[PDB]
């Protein structure tokens, strides 16, 4: 089986940052890039980023480029996120995800739709 | 009384530090009036004897996975690379967006592996826009958008593009390294050494045999042999261990051809300068495929499966094809005669065991690419021009960077993995290490001087 763990729920201040992380199992952490999904009360997911464990590269929604930061380790079979500047917005549901494996028809990043997601940790922005 | 002090120098001892290594390689390419990435930056003269040197009754300590001697390697194969593509023209006018199609291939309505593309580029050096025509192959190609569709390179917005220097080789050839004045080299003659620690016979040598940046994921090929018999190598920590190396004590062969007929067209974008375009597809089309011995594969397989059981003696042992994530990892890797061929492995790594000779050929279907993410490096990519004509090619596979998964019930479940550009040389690089001399010495001993 596979399974994504995430860290405990959190209640954060406004103006300050959250930090989440994200450990994977049954599956080698280093060969699949991993996600990160948000959704408000009642409204859609919006992409945040993506990451490749692998190599490190990055790319964010330049919506929240200012705003995130990923990172992930090896070691940890664990990835990171960061989000700076909270605001009441931010109150949402917070997702990380796996992609499906490549296979030898596939056009590139036809595989990058959500294969496997973790049970989510939910975040709000209060004093 | 009457024991005193003497000081010798030029002492045999030494003791363990870092280095800064020399390059030593052929002196013309392959002693061909040709230029080559590798040979012809300086390294020094084609040094034909290593001066092997055997100790008496030396026991020495060593650390494949811990010696500092693959990390200037790894700089060193990395910075000829970057210094090399610098003066090559640039791929970036090109990046601009795309409108494409289907390619009709001679004597074909389609071609299910092409697209055939058309793009804007400056055709002078700074000025006139115009239209022109290419082909490329899918896996540099992405699209989204548009109220009708639009196309795009798959790198170029993430990354700059450069592509190599068309006269330019990218074939390996051996290079010798030596160590500077003032240290030496230790090697291991024990043909049965695990890695890691004390080395029961040893022997020194200024430089090393020869040593081949072969670029390769899945398999180590146009490699080195044991000569003893096959050497499974992990990290000593735990059981579960980052990578393990398996090093064959017998080679097999691996034959690879592309046989369909590439013409090259060419665009000018620039000054003395010229993007190097894919044109039209000629001859009956195939894609890429490698050819293994299939009776002596399953000996080689039952051969590492009887020594991965000593370590780990239960019944089951589960090899299993790549695991997943983007394309890098899960086909296997290599480049011959002008390109960068990628293989699914998954028909080759399909065995099963539980414990307690030229024919019926297998064959692998194997892709191929132009845009390339080399060294898995950030935020850069590697263009690569077509070559004329069908390419054949051979090689000698040596091993496999293999991998553990979390375990589970009384079944191991192996697949190719490690990944790690750096395990492909620490395969190879684990018998030497590098070491200072401290050529002063201070005794006892019956002798003076004489004070007049």
């Amino acid at each position: 089986q596979v399974q994504l763990v995430q860290s405990g729920a959190e209640v954060k201040k406004p103006g300050a940052s959250v930090k989440v992380s994200c450990q994977a199992s049954g599956y080698r952490f280093s060969n699949f890039v991993i996600h990160w999904v948000r959704q408000a009360p009642g409204q859609r997911f919006e992409w945040m980023g993506w990451i490749n464990p692998y190599n490190g590269n990055k790319e964010f929604s330049a919506k929240f480029q200012d705003r995130v930061t990923f990172t992930a380790d090896t070691s940890a079979n664990t990835a990171y996120m960061e989000l700076r500047s909270l605001r009441s917005a931010d109150t949402a549901v917070y997702y990380c995800a796996r992609v499906g494996p490549y296979s030898w028809d596939d056009s590139p990043q036809d595989n990058y739709y959500m294969d496997v997601w973790g049970k989510g940790t939910t975040v709000i922005v209060s004093s | 009384e009457n024991l005193w002090v003497t000081v010798y120098y030029g002492v045999p001892v030494w003791k363990e530090a870092k280095t800064t290594l020399f390059c030593a390689s052929d002196a013309k390419a392959y002693e061909k009036e040709v230029h080559n990435i590798w040979a012809t930056h300086a390294c020094v003269p084609t040094d034909p004897n290593p001066q092997e040197m055997v100790l008496k009754n030396v026991t020495e300590n060593f650390n494949m996975w811990k010696n500092d001697m693959v990390d200037q390697m790894h700089e060193d194969v990395i910075s000829l690379w970057d210094q090399s593509l610098k003066p090559c023209v640039k791929l970036t006018p090109l990046c601009c967006t795309l409108n494409c199609t289907n390619a009709t291939a001679s004597n074909s309505s389609i071609i299910e592996g092409m697209k055939n593309c058309s793009f804007n580029i400056t055709t002078e050096l700074r000025c006139k826009r115009e239209k022109k025509n290419a082909l490329f192959y899918k896996l540099d190609i992405v699209q989204l958008d548009g109220n009708s569709s639009q196309y795009r390179l798959i790198n170029c917005d993430t990354s700059v593009i450069t592509q190599v220097c068309p006269k330019l080789s990218f074939d390996p050839i051996p290079i010798h390294y030596c160590a500077p004045a003032g240290y030496a080299i230790l090697k291991c003659n024990n043909k049965t050494f695990t890695g890691t620690g004390p080395c029961n016979n040893v022997s020194t040598v200024q430089c090393t045999h020869g040593i081949k940046p072969v670029l390769s994921t899945q398999l180590l090929l146009n490699g080195s042999l044991a000569e003893g018999e096959i050497i499974i190598r992990s990290e000593n920590i735990t059981k579960n261990v980052k990578t393990i190396i398996v090093h064959l004590n017998e080679s097999v062969k691996i034959e690879c051809t592309r046989p369909n007929n590439k013409t090259r067209t060419s665009i000018r974008i620039g000054p003395g300068q010229a993007f190097y375009a894919t044109g039209q597809v000629i001859g009956d089309i195939r894609e890429a495929y490698c050819n293994i011995n299939e009776s002596k594969w399953n000996e080689t397989l039952q051969r590492v499966s009887k020594k991965l059981k000593e370590y780990f003696p239960h019944k089951n042992i589960t090899f299993q094809p790549s695991s997943g994530g983007d394309l890098e990892i899960t086909t296997h890797s290599f480049n011959c005669g002008g390109e960068f061929f990628y293989c699914n492995t998954s028909s080759l790594f399909n065995r099963t065991y539980m414990a307690n000779n030229s024919t019926r050929t297998i064959t692998i279907h194997c892709r191929i690419k132009q845009i390339i993410n080399m060294w898995q490096e950030v935020g850069r990519a590697m263009y690569a021009p077509p070559i004329a004509g069908n390419i054949t090619c051979i090689s000698n596979i040596t091993g496999l960077l293999l991998t553990r998964d979390y375990g589970k019930n009384n079944t191991e479940t192996f697949r190719p993995g490690g990944g790690n550009m750096k395990d492909n040389w620490r395969s190879e690089l684990y018998k030497y290490k590098v070491v200072k001399i401290e050529p002063l010495g201070v005794a006892p001993t019956r002798c003076k001087r004489r004070v007049v």
